């Protein structure tokens, strides 16, 4: 029954996305972000425009940013359903899947209603994002907040004190806080040892700093205390989005500086300089000034970044994405020692592994 | 020994006596912006797009015609600098057409390149625009004169280097036109090259018009055969075909011109 | 439509059972709206 | 701020220690998630009648790309190239020249909607509205060549879907 | 200086047989260094800076079905940037390409007089401004 | 607007269409050739010429930010119409 | 609709391919598409599985997953909406409901 | 100065003499510096941070205030950053880092943009 | 929404919850899929004077690395102060 | 402040300056540069002998104390004698703070594994080697992680084309997947976006 | 000087052929359990020629790096071998099977196309 050796073999969904990047502009290679963590679509694309942003030396304005702490949020909630109910499903709870994929379904419309798109939405750009939210759906927002506790209820109801379940996850896949360190483990891989460790408490961006929430932390750093952990960041998730919802601000949802961001098609349409601006930032881009950056954000998945690297032209020279999942994939072996074969199958599913940022 | 010093931003240069402010610039390889300037013409000194700032001298100066004096520091970046840039940019954008998506020097305009790098981001330009009779001056050359900025570089390179005196300006002000005045024909074997030196989309070739975009398309440098000259040239192609000839600077053949047959 | 519905089976469409000459008693399909109706079948609109 | 997720002691009383020993004979946890199975098959089923009922989109949605023309019927795009220097998956493939009447046309318009991504990046750059992605999804074919649209096809989705382009477009333009 | 012990190797540096490319595309092609003619159609100077190494052009034809510019050469695109002249024939050297090296073309000094517009007893006074 | 070939194939309003020889039109043979009926040449010419009582006039092609960039057409010529270079609507000067 | 969700690969009728295939998947798809007993339909489903997509031209992406299966419907988008993927599902459905192996039979 | 149950680390035993711990642990590594030579930086600034923190474990007899004063998080997360340190001292003595740059350079080898 | 109410009371009972009033469902409560038009705002930067671009042009601003040691008593230093001690949550400490 | 402009923290640029001096002072042997970012970012560039020592001292040393390995990557330059450089990017938790760690390689030399100091380097220096060709001595399983199996050169290399040299089609004829030249339907266009004018005087290099 | 340099395992081109031939043993050894594993169509005979014809064409190296580079490759590909990661197809993809042969005098190339 013993696992004795867990070697993954991955490369399965490479697609040169590393390589691909440096035939494009920045904003053309703002879609390829969409692709990686393909459950975390808008947070990607964050990491990314903050990356750019510092290099550019610019910063996005109020409101794109509490619509991009909004929407980091809601996309939490849409990788945790993902990663729990999936978790749950591989191990043979296959109802709250189905529960939970409905909530899924209705934070899709959010998307689409904002970007046109259900999923790779490409909304969060380098200097802030693409639109404005169309009127009514903060009302529906708030609408779908109100109830999505209660959801959370019903799936604890069903896994949280289950005997069954708390045999599947109690005391696998033990990981000692200087090993999770040492492994280059981030997020809840981190929080479930009892490292105290969360990227938009110790180094915050956009307006994280102006909202209230708390870190839940694990004692036992096993796949039950991570699985605590995520169904209580979703209702962090939800409490920061009562925060977003209430003091989200009025004005311009992306940088007024017309040699970043595009300017506003009826200006395009009456002004030579906005034309000619439009014109060559949907034609050679913009210009980024030379230099790298490691830029990283807290991602559902744990730390995501990007090492971006400028020339000074307006294509990016190099871009290193660095994916939670490949230092946690990369743990498996580790991890599984001294457990049985069905104890990977929960131990992956702990990791919350997405093979689109793992093999990139 | 005759060389005097001068600075660029406090770096010192040493140049000879009659050395512009725009070429001192040049030697330390900063490239001051222009437009009615061209090495290979006359100074004309009139689109001011040079002018920059002479440390403790209160009066910017075209940099493009003013000789450099001993012990000037030459601030190429100062604001004073970049305030007179944004000012002449604006002045010259404020009656150009929204013509850039349909102008064939789009992605390949000194205009739009330079209001980019040195003008401002927006428009404050409130009125009605000029709008411009077109000239026929033959099959090679498609003039849209609205786009016209008043360079005066055609008028300098026909007399100049073609040796034709067809091109002048007529009228006055805001209505200063260039072109030949009675219907005539600017027709000379180095005709072609008033199509490169004008910086935007006014003068522009016939033969290519609308078939492609700068970006798309590949550079050969290759070698004229149409002659015995030996013109140097670039050979532009797209997807497997020709689009379009052009000039390749050979000091010692044919500087930066070609002939009508090679183009 | 049927207000009291809830949201996504409040409208709906009843296909014609010929169409451009293609028997569709039987067959339907999605594409058979036209776009007039299309933006109201999918709630882009909520006038007819 | 951070909380404990599990970090709970429990007590070690009779009326405690018997609770739990309740739970564990008579499976009082097990049976609460049953109740709440059973509460769902009460439940009205979120499931809609498709093709009969659609799910709810937005005029953003980017779905089917279209050409457009002028009131008149004459063709919006003249040729720029934006959407195609835009393009992130180089979809789309462009050649012009001048028409008869020496307006700036295409005689080259393709996208392989195999290759796009359908981003919309393209109607985003394109200076006059010419190219749009409308709202059609259902358009699956049985051939791979029935994908690879030439100028032909994306005007006849002009045409075919314009009533409701223009609609979504007056729905959203103040956002763009 | 070094714990580190080295070794002497005088051989020359190539390291054709472990970059993976194709016996075709090593000795068939000519690599041509050069620095970028400045882009006539425009006066700006800044893409005349560096060095490039950019491969033989090879066919390309049209496809059957749509007409789009099909081709087999791998190496069709590819465009390496170098600092100096001297760096891009050591990448040539060691990757095996047969090369050819264009001398960089720097415009000669000008001299610009704008009184000579206006000059009494010579040609180059201009007869408008 | 939509005329044929010899051989009966359909000619598109950019001139395209495969001679008697080319094999490539079996890829039509029991299916069809996509054409598009409304030619935009023959279409943008029905239209009548504006008559306008200045020197310039400038057109936006309708419909205000929903059509295109606004420029300015010149009318001292009076051998012509002047056109728009976006959606080629003509003006002509009345009087002078 | 009587479309099972998770079915066994040993009694499975239609394999929907549902991303990139890359070069170093395509073998392992290929090996599923031989083992899957007949009638067997391939629904080619996306941007990446039709024709490369976003990655096309990738040294790593096999260009379409025609090259190695033969398939039966096409579902275009990136990603197309659970929608159209339904609208692709009902489209083989009528595909199968075309199908006249017993009138050829006959006629053989 | 009650006994914590727990330091809140997976894998992070309690310590039930961490004054006595800590003081071995840093007599240790000020032993292992004087190996070192006297003006190499490693040893004048370990010892430097060795001794201040030295003198606040024989100061502070309360747990909970050293843990204030050290600033290091729990006194074994302190314990195990000494053991870290003094092990680091060992290889450093082998490394020999104070000496002087081992090799230049190429001339334009951090030179960027290129 | 539409559920008798033996049905309401046998699952909000088997629930535990009272599901009548926090519906998975959508009804009414959602907003017109129809919205009056907006009227969005303009930046700080849209102004017709005392706003040269020179003086908010931010990439022009961006500079390269400051060198601080190239090999062509003193106090010891960490990167950063120690980080602060995170304090328990007073909403909830103990899940 | 401007409201477009990011703002400047000029007390972690002092910091992370001082703690720069700080590391070159202790390693002298190694460090060959040391600078700080506009947006504050720390590099240490090192002689590539300096890897293990650097690191272990980064990683153990009480003022530094970096446990966690963030990433570790590495870019081709090929105008660069050595044109391999490898970028560690390394977390400090204790003291909230991020660094950098830079050395260089060519195709031939081999790289000490980092992984006896960071056990999360283990894949990272894998990739290296599948995607750039740089040899990492005494690593545990240094193999190809991401290329197909028996996959030839490293394509991330600025001189690896696009598309590959090879492609993959199932043959009927011999019943397997297949490798063959890699022809292109529609070959990848090449766009030339480079604007003639200088963008960013700050950063102009002597003629 | 700029001639000395770090070795990767050989400190010279003697201890580098040593660690040829002993890959080459062990490729040559590997032969028959490939073939049986694979259930190849070869035989023993066209995998150990195509080993000696991959050897061979590295004959001419004289750099004892790049040598090590080579063997380090050589092992890396036998190992892939033996613990059957990979397939049948990667196996086979060495004998080139579906391509036709393209032709190599001048005469030939002429006919069919531009390339040298
Ligand atoms: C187990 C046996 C249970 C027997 C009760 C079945 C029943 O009628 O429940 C429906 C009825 C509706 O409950 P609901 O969940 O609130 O329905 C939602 C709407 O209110 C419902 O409102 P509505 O507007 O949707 O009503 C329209 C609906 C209303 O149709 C009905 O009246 C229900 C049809 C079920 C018939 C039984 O019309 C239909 O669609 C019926 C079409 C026929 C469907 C097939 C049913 C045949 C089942 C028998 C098969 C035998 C052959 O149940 C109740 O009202 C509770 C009373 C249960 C009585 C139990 C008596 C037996 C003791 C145990
Ligand atoms: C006890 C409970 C059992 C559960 C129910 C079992 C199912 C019962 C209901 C289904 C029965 C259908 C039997 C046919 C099976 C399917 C056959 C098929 O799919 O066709 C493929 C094949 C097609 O043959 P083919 O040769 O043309 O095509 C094959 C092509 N290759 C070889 C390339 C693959 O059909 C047949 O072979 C013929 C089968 C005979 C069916 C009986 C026809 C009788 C009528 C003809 C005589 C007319 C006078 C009357
Ligand atoms: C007067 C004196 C007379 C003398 C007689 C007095 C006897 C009365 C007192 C004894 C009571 C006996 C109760 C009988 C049930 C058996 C109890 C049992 O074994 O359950 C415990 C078992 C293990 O529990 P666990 O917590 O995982 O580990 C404990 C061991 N370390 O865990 C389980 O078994 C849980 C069940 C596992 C299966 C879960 C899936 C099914 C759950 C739904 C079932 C619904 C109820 C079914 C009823 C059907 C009736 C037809
Ligand atoms: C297909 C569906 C068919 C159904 C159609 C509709 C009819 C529905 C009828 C089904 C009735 C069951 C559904 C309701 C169950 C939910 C109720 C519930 O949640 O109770 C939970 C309760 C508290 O549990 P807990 O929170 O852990 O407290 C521990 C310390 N107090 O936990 C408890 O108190 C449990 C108490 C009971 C424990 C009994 C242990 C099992 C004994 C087996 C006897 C079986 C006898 C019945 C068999 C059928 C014969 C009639
Ligand atoms: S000349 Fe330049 S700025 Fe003017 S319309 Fe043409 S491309 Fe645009
Ligand atoms: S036509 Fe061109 S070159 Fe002549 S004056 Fe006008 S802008 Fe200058
Ligand atoms: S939607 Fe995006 S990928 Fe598709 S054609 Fe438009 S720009 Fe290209
Ligand atoms: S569709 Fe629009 S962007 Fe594309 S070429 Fe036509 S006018 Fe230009
Ligand atoms: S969503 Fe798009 S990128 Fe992702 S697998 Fe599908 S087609 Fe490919
Ligand atoms: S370039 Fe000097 S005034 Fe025109
Ligand atoms: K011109
Ligand atoms: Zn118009």
């Amino acid at each position: 029954e013993m696992v004795r050796k867990c070697d993954p073999h991955i490369g399965l969904l490479h697609r040169g996305t590393e390589k691909l990047i440096e035939y494009k502009t920045y904003l053309q290679a703002l879609p390829y972000f969409d692709r990686l963590d393909y459950v975390s679509m808008m947070c990607n694309e964050q990491a990314y425009s903050l990356a750019v942003e510092k290099l550019l030396n610019i910063r996005p304005p109020p409101r794109a940013q509490w619509i991009r702490v909004l929407f980091g949020e809601i996309t939490r909630l849409l990788n945790h359903i993902m990663a729990v109910t999936t978790h749950a499903l591989d191990i043979g709870a296959m109802t709250p899947f189905f529960w939970m994929f409905e909530e899924r379904e209705k934070m899709f419309e959010f998307y689409e209603r904002v970007s046109g798109a259900r999923m790779h939405a490409a909304y969060v750009r380098p200097g802030g994002v693409h639109q404005d939210l169309p009127l009514g759906l903060m009302d529906d927002i708030y609408e779908f907040s109100k109830n999505f506790s209660l959801r959370i209820d019903e799936l604890e109801e069903m896994l949280t004190n289950n005997r069954i379940w708390r045999n599947r996850t109690v005391d696998i896949g033990i990981v000692t806080a200087e090993d999770a360190l040492n492994y280059g483990f981030s997020g809840v891989m981190l929080r479930g040892s009892g490292i105290q460790w969360d990227l938009r408490k110790t180094q915050p961006y956009d307006v994280y700093d102006q909202v209230e929430f708390d870190v839940p932390i694990g004692s036992r750093g096993d796949c039950y205390d991570r699985y605590l952990c995520r169904v209580e960041e979703m209702r962090q998730s939800i409490r920061i989005i009562s925060q977003c919802l209430n003091k989200m601000p009025p004005g311009e949802i992306k940088v007024d500086d017309a040699k970043v961001s595009p300017p506003k098609r009826a200006e395009m349409k009456t002004s030579m300089e906005s034309l000619i601006h439009h014109f060559k930032l949907y034609t050679e881009g913009y210009q980024v000034p030379p230099g790298a950056t490691y830029t990283a954000i807290e991602a559902p998945k744990g730390e995501f970044g990007v090492y971006l690297v400028s020339d000074g032209s307006s294509r990016p020279y190099r871009c290193k994405i660095k994916a939670p999942g490949f230092a946690h994939l990369a743990g498996l072996d580790k991890m599984s020692k001294g457990h049985m074969l069905a104890d990977v199958v929960a131990i992956i599913g702990t990791q919350d592994i997405v093979f689109g940022e793992v093999d990139r | 020994s005759n060389l005097i010093e001068v600075f660029v931003d406090g770096q010192s240069v040493m140049v000879e006596p009659g050395t512009t402010v725009l070429q001192a610039c040049e030697k330390v390889g900063m490239q001051i912006p222009r437009f009615c300037y061209h090495e290979r013409l006359s100074v004309a000194g009139n689109c001011r797009m040079c002018l920059v700032e002479i440390e403790k001298a209160p009066k910017v100066v075209a940099a493009c015609a003013m000789p450099v004096m001993k012990g000037w520091n030459i601030l190429t970046n100062s604001e004073k600098t970049k305030k007179a840039r944004e000012g002449v940019m604006e002045f010259l954008l404020a009656n150009h057409p929204l013509d850039c998506p349909i102008c064939d020097q789009g992605g390949e305009c000194d205009l739009q390149d330079q209001s980019m790098m040195f003008g401002s981001d927006r428009s404050r330009f409130l009125e009605g625009k000029r709008a411009v009779e077109d000239k026929n001056i033959g099959p090679l050359v498609k003039t849209i004169m609205t786009r016209c900025i008043q360079c005066t570089r055609c008028i300098r390179f026909a007399s100049e280097i073609a040796g034709v005196d067809d091109l002048g300006t007529t009228g006055r002000g805001n209505d200063m036109q260039v072109g030949t005045y009675i219907e005539k024909m600017f027709m000379s074997e180095l005709s072609g090259n008033i199509i490169d030196i004008c910086p935007v989309g006014a003068l522009t070739s016939k033969p290519y018009a609308f078939t492609a975009r700068p970006w798309e398309t590949r550079k050969t440098e290759s070698i004229d055969v149409m002659d015995a000259v030996g013109s140097n040239i670039v050979v532009s192609t797209r997807t497997g075909e020709v689009m379009r000839i052009l000039p390749r600077m050979h000091e010692d053949i044919n500087e930066e011109w070609i002939s009508d047959k090679t183009r | 439509e049927d207000n009291k519905q809830f949201f996504g089976r409040h409208r709906w469409v009843i296909y014609t059972t010929e169409m451009n000459g293609k028997n569709t008693f039987w067959d339907v399909d999605g594409s058979m709206v036209p776009p007039e109706w299309h933006r109201w079948l999918h709630c882009m609109t909520d006038d007819p | 701020t951070y909380k404990y997720v599990n970090l709970r002691e429990p007590s070690m009383d009779m009326k405690s220690v018997t609770d739990r020993a309740a739970q564990t004979l008579l499976w009082t946890e097990l049976i609460r998630g049953l109740g709440m199975t059973l509460s769902y098959l009460f439940r009205e089923p979120a499931t809609i009648n498709y093709p009969f009922e659609k799910g709810p989109l937005s005029p953003r949605f980017r779905g089917e790309h279209a050409l457009r023309r002028y009131p008149s019927g004459e063709e919006r795009c003249i040729a720029c190239k934006l959407c195609e220097a835009v393009c992130p998956a180089q979809a789309i493939t462009i050649e012009a020249e001048p028409r008869a009447d020496g307006s700036r046309r295409t005689t080259r318009y393709d996208i392989d909607m195999t290759k796009c991504i359908y981003c919309g990046f393209c109607q985003e750059a394109c200076p006059v509205d010419a190219i749009v992605e409308g709202p059609n999804f259902e358009f699956s074919t049985e051939t791979h060549e029935e994908l690879l649209y030439n100028k032909e096809k994306l005007l006849n989705n002009g045409d075919k879907w314009e009533a409701e382009i223009a609609a979504n477009i007056q729905a959203d333009y103040l956002y763009r | 200086t070094r714990d580190t012990q080295l070794i002497t190797v005088d051989e020359k540096l190539d390291i054709t047989t472990i970059t993976g490319v194709p016996e075709e595309h090593i000795k068939t092609r000519k690599a041509r260094i050069f620095v970028p003619a400045r882009n006539n159609m425009q006066s700006g100077v800044n893409n005349t800076k560096k060095w490039k190494m950019e491969f033989d052009t090879r066919e390309r034809w049209e496809n059957p079905l749509m007409g789009w510019a099909s081709t087999a050469d791998p190496l069709s695109n590819l465009v390496l940037t170098f600092s100096t002249k001297e760096d891009a024939v050591a990448f040539a050297e060691k990757n095996g390409w047969s090369y050819d090296v264009e001398e960089r073309k720097v415009p000669k000094p000008k001299s610009k007089s704008y009184g000579a517009n206006f000059s009494w007893n010579k040609r180059t006074r201009v007869s408008t401004k | 607007g939509v005329r044929t070939s010899p051989t009966g194939e359909k000619v598109t309003h950019t001139g395209q269409v495969y001679d008697d020889g080319d094999y490539r039109k079996v890829r039509f043979v029991g299916r069809q050739k996509e054409v598009n009926e409304n030619f935009a040449i023959d279409l943008i010419a029905e239209q009548p010429v504006s008559q306008v009582g200045s020197r310039v006039i400038s057109c936006d092609g309708g419909g205000g930010a929903l059509g295109h960039p606004r420029v300015y057409i010149n009318l001292d010529k009076e051998t012509k119409t002047g056109t728009c270079g976006y959606c080629g609507l003509q003006f002509r000067q009345q009087h002078h | 609709f009587g479309v099972v969700f998770r079915a066994s690969p040993r009694q499975s009728d239609v394999m929907i391919v549902a991303g990139t295939l890359t070069n170093k998947m395509a073998p392992a798809l290929r090996k599923v598409y031989d083992q899957m007993p007949e009638p067997r339909y391939v629904v080619s489903m996306g941007s990446c599985a039709n024709g490369g997509g976003y990655y096309h031209y990738s040294y790593s992406v096999v260009r379409g997953c025609d090259r190695i299966v033969p398939v039966d419907i096409y579902v275009p988008g990136c990603p197309p909406t659970a929608e159209a993927l339904l609208y692709g599902i009902l489209q083989l459905q009528k595909k199968i409901k075309r199908e006249k192996r017993l009138r050829i039979w006959y006629r053989r | 100065g009650l006994l914590k149950k727990t330091t809140g680390l997976v894998g992070l035993a309690v310590c039930e003499t961490p004054h006595e711990r800590l003081k071995i642990l840093y007599t240790k590594i000020l032993d292992v510096l004087g190996h070192i030579p006297k003006n190499a930086a490693y040893r004048k600034y370990t010892e430097q941070i060795t001794n201040e923190k030295l003198s606040m474990v024989k100061a502070e007899p309360d747990v909970k205030k050293l843990e204030e004063r050290l600033q290091g998080g729990q006194i074994e997360e302190v314990i195990l950053q000494a053991e870290n340190e003094l092990s680091l001292a060992r290889k450093m003595i082998q490394w020999k880092p104070w000496e002087p740059l081992v090799e230049e350079p190429p001339a334009s080898q951090w030179k960027w943009p290129i | 929404a539409s559920a008798t109410r033996f049905i309401q009371w046998l699952r909000n009972w088997a629930s535990g919850r009272d599901l009548q009033a926090k519906l998975q469902l959508r009804y009414q409560e959602i907003s017109k899929r129809t919205q009056p038009p907006p009227k969005l705002p303009v930046g700080p930067s849209h102004k017709l004077s005392n706003n040269y671009y020179c003086t908010r042009d931010g990439r022009r601003e961006a500079m390269p690395p400051s060198i601080v040691m190239s090999s062509q008593e003193k106090k010891a230093v960490s990167p950063a102060p120690p980080i602060k001690r995170w304090e328990l949550s007073q909403d909830e400490p103990y899940l | 402040t401007r409201p477009t402009v990011r703002p400047r923290n000029d007390v972690a640029h002092k910091q992370l300056s001082a703690f720069g001096e700080y590391v070159a002072e202790i390693l002298p042997k190694y460090v060959q540069q040391v600078q700080v970012s506009c947006f504050n970012e720390l590099e240490i560039c090192i002689h590539p002998d300096g890897v293990i020592p650097v690191l272990t001292f980064l990683r153990d040393h009480s003022n530094a104390q970096f446990k966690s390995l963030a990433d570790l990557t590495a870019v081709d330059i090929p105008t660069r004698q050595n044109r391999f450089e490898i970028v560690y990017n390394l977390l400090s938790l204790r003291f909230n703070s991020r660094i950098r760690v830079k050395t260089y390689t060519d195709e031939l030399t081999p790289i000490e594994s980092s992984v006896p100091v960071y056990k999360a380097a283990n894949w990272y220096e894998r990739e290296i080697w599948d995607m750039f060709g740089v040899f990492f001595a005494n690593h545990p399983d240094l193999r190809r992680i991401l290329t197909d199996y028996g996959f030839e050169g490293h394509p991330f290399r600025k001189d690896f084309p696009l598309s590959g040299y090879v492609e993959l089609r199932y043959d009927d004829e011999v019943k397997r997947v297949v490798a063959e030249p890699v022809e292109l339907a529609q070959e990848f266009r090449k766009f030339d976006l480079n604007s003639p004018w200088e963008a960013f005087p700050a950063y102009r290099q002597p003629p | 000087a700029s001639t000395s340099v770090k070795p990767i395992f050989s400190r010279d081109m003697n201890e580098a052929k040593r660690r040829v031939r002993e890959l080459y043993r062990a490729w040559y050894r590997e032969v028959p359990n490939t073939v049986h594993l694979f259930q190849l169509d070869i035989s023993v005979k066209q995998g150990r020629d195509k080993v000696r014809e991959m050897f061979k064409k590295n004959a001419h190296i004289t750099d004892p790096r790049v040598v090590d580079l080579l063997v380090i490759k050589g092992k890396m590909e036998l190992e892939e071998t033996i613990k059957v990661w990979k397939q049948r197809t990667h196996v086979m993809r060495f004998f080139h099977e579906t391509e036709a042969p393209r032709p190599k005098d001048f005469l030939s190339k002429f006919y069919v196309g531009h390339d040298p």
